[PDB]
RNA sequence: GGUACGGCGGCCAUAGCGGCGGGGCCACACCCGGUCUCGUUUCGACCCCGGAAGUUAAGCCCGCCAGCGUUCCCGGGUGUACUGCCCUCCGAGAGGGGGCGGGAAACCGGGAACGCCGCCGGCCA
RNA sequence: GGUGCCCUAAGGUCGGCUCAGGCGGGUCUCCGCCGUAGAGUGCAAGGGCAAAAGCCGGCCUGACUGGACCCGUAACAGAGGCGGGUCCAGCCGCGAAAGCGUGGCCUAGCGAACCCCUGUGCCUCCCCGGUGGGGGCCAGGGAUGACAGAAAAGCUACCCUGGGGAUAACAGAGUCGUCUCGGGCGAGAGCCCAUAUCGACCCCGAGGCUUGCUACCUCGCUGUCGGCUCUUCCCAUCCUGGCCCUGCAGCAGGGGCCAAGGGUGGGGGUGUUCACCCAUUAAAGGGGAACGUGAGCUGGGUUUAGACCGUCGUGAGACAGGU
RNA sequence: CGGAGUAGGGGGGCGGUGUAAGCCGUCACCCGAGAGGGGAACAACCCAGACCGGGGUUAAGGCCCCAAAGUGCCGGCUAAGUGUUACUCCAAAGGGUGUCCCUGGCCUUAGACAGCGGCCCGUCGAGGUCAGGGGCCCCGAAAAUGGACGGGGCUUAAGCCGGCCGCCGAGACCCCGGCGCACGGACCGAUUGGUCCGUGAUCGGGUAGGCGGGCGUGCCGAUGGGGCGGAAGCCGGGCCGUGAGGUCCGGUGGACCCGUCGGUAUUGCGGAUCCUGCC
RNA sequence: GCCCGAAAGGGUUGACCCUCCCCGAAGGAAACACGGGCGACCGUGGAGUACGAGGGGAGGUGACCGGGGUUGCACCGUCCGUCUUGGAUCACGGGGCAGGGAGUUCACCCGAGCGGCGAGGUUAAGGGGGUCAACCCCGAAGCCGCAGGGAAACCGACAGGUCC
């Protein structure tokens, strides 16, 4: 029996949280700042359901290209296609 | 230190990444030899193709004989004492003494080819193409004992 | 310069639970009362309002402790289990072995560990 | 394992407060305490959540309008319809403020073209201008569950065509659960005595003579069962030759070893193979050969076309049911 | 921007299901679409990727005869023709004073059997006895036409274990010559180009399919030629050409034919249970 | 090995064969002399010698050579077309020869290899002339293009401002 893809499919470990985080993250993440050309990691915080992209791209690295609202625009490479996301900065993490 | 690498086995029945690594290392055919610098980046590639080559450390004398006999230029023209004494202010033994220790690279001689194409070995490979050289075959790391093999293939 | 004071914070258990000894001009508390600002499906017990008669007993502050929990290091367990590539290696077969590379978890013994770092004050001189 | 729904609150915000379970009191909802959530969340599973995303309340209706861009279904790598997300502007709610609010904490609860209905305010109907009525743009709705969407019941044994070993019945190959023939161990039974004989429960196998499973060869090669005729082979031996143990006195029986030279027949009902029965006999063994053998016979059975009965069916008709 | 083909896949390794055979997927190494050398023969197991003529050294593996090269060397085991099987194609649980070895206890100048008599002396006086672990072989072990280590045959092997030394053996690798291709350059052209030079360890297998250049057949417009001193056609032969094919010699025959340039087409056959005619 | 062999192929300006020398790629011995190993054998010297594909030259002998027909020996080799994962197949087509025998034509659309004119390009039906189905001149009706947006009413743009 086949099964389409959907947001929360096979997310039992990827979107599970360690039993010792369990609540809000520290507030040094909602207020992260980023510049253009800055490379970022896509790492999802399961407690915040706003600005969360498809978990398909959990663990990938992209580049910032702009800003819309309180969200940042991110480009990733998927094979040879470019894909653009609007992500809240609690789901992101700077390189180095 | 400088490393010598000889290819022994074919790529039919081999994975697709080993063939590409070998192409990068310029080992396209069998009984073909390449000299290389000892570095982690090169050790990684040798580790990947450990099962189709032999390798070791080369010596001044053996590289001199190699250059004289099996060294070629562009056009498959041989290498000569006059050519070297002209393009560089030394002869072939000195050239090799340098290469194997630093102070110079092979490509410092113009129109030199980075591939030495050898003759099959006299008395043959005295072991199995299927085992390593430490357990009784032909492949893998052999140290100062790659020079005997080069001289047999020369 | 001094403080057995304080407010806002960062890392978020090496900070936690439990246990003990000591301290109180200035400051935080516990306290007396509440008509009014406020309200308790019923009580100034909770919260809000004005003072201090009293004391440090509690919270706060200084110091320590390895009983439980967490984290890091040293030796063992052990180069054990599992594993990537190659093999005209073993074996009736199931499954195992060799070479080149990576490499645990439990458990045992021994250490450290009962929080670290910022900005601003207030008062004594 | 679940959805083809429910909700004016179970939807938005503001404030206050903490759960299940147990211990200790009081009798058959009351006070205190321990309690990382072991409860609850509108509905499955998973995930998330404690000064809360749970419970108690107060005020509201962002379950709105006009429009952009991007992710998924559908990775890499094409898309109609649907779904989600980040925003600009407008009008508003809650709140002291910051801030939040484009339905339900996240992931299910649904649907093209054409046609019709409703809403809104504008464009148009053959020389011109009016009235009635028609056509168009925009938005919402009525359905296709075979859910990227035909308006729709059956017999063929009188059957036809085009094709298929891409696909069965039949023999072959493969395999061996089943099948036939065996073994290890020693519980226990045998007056007592584990092995004369029997050998449980459990464990290990051979063969390819039953039956199944699969679908590798063959869809016009031949499609078949039994019988008669004729030749040959295996041994896991029924008699005939030779031996060993016995719970072998003799006559016999039981169990085992070698041995495949010869033999293994006649009849009754049934299409039968096998099975059953009679009278004899030294004994009246079991299997293979394309289930040996239709360019060797026969033709009883089985699978055409005719007809009868019983059941089933409105009927045409069917029956691996009989004649 | 244009032209396709492909919508039955299979060996081998990994996973789910299944008594298993098989079924469903995944990986991208091979067959399909891949010659040659070996496995007795084998689609996919080993070596190895192929223009043409020649020379030499190796790989896989092999060296008693078949059959090219060892009746090879050292040490040890097997007596069962076991075996002589990398994989394709090959039997167990349970057992064995069969033999060769490791280990650890107890005994010993009188031990472990015997014999002479009542635990014992002497007696023949030197190695015994108990357990556990391994290697090879044996029992367990029965089929149908007449037989299969590939066969003959092999027993201090021509078998197995552990090691060693020399030879044979591909189209692989080295060398010599020749052809073509791709890239670049020069010169040269009445038109898609031609002659030469350099480079190629990193060019030289091919089904479906796509692209480039050439051979051949009939008619037209032009140009240049041949023929009764023998055209076309037919037979047998020589030379050139990778080749499609061209041209000459001899014979037969008795009137028409070819070349170059450009155009045109009922333009090339081994097959259709093809059609006609003949045998 | 036997047989044909005139010409068109070579050859008496000398065929086949014979011997002699020089150069010589990759490669490459042996006898023999000394020593190492229980031994099969190896090391040093002999020796990069003798030889070696081919490239040149100097001579003797004096008529075949290449080619063709058939056949002996040794090695190698399971036909052809076809679908199929898979063909020597116990899968289909296949007695022999000769002649015939299968991507054509129109109309629209998308593209290219060349050629003409060029903000314009192009003629159709037809008409006139001629040496009369070839040739020459006229004929722009219409179609495409130069301005697009919008269902419609209707409205109506940069012959160059900056950068890489």
């Amino acid at each position: 029996v086949k099964k389409a893809h959907s947001f929360r499919r096979k997310t039992r470990g990827k979107l599970s949280k360690h039993p010792r985080r369990r609540g809000l993250p520290p507030l040094t993440r909602f207020l992260q700042e980023f510049e253009v050309g800055q490379k970022v990691h896509i790492v999802i915080e399961p407690s915040y359901h706003k600005g969360m992209p498809d978990p398909r791209f959990h663990g990938r690295t992209g580049t910032v290209v702009g800003k819309r609202g309180d969200a940042y625009i991110v480009q990733i490479t998927d094979g040879g296609k470019v894909k653009t996301f609007f992500i809240h900065p609690v789901h992101l993490r700077p390189q180095k | 230190a400088k490393l010598a690498l000889i290819r022994l086995r074919s790529g039919i029945r081999a994975r697709g990444e080993v063939r590409d690594t070998l192409a990068m290392l310029r080992l396209h055919r069998i009984n073909h030899l390449v000299i290389v610098d000892d570095t982690p980046s090169y050790r990684g590639m040798i580790q990947k193709v450990k099962d189709y080559i032999t390798w070791g450390e080369i010596d001044k004398e053996t590289l001199a004989k190699l250059l004289r006999k099996r060294g070629r230029l562009i056009g498959n023209k041989p290498i000569t004492d006059e050519y070297v004494k002209e393009k560089l202010g030394m002869t072939i033994e000195e050239f090799a003494e340098k290469v194997v220790n630093g102070e110079m690279k092979l490509r410092d001689l113009p129109n030199i080819k980075p591939v030495f194409r050898l003759h099959p070995p006299r008395g043959g490979l005295k072991g199995s193409k299927k085992r390593s050289f430490k357990e009784g075959g032909a492949l893998g790391y052999r140290g100062e004992k790659i020079n005997e093999l080069i001289e047999r293939m020369l």
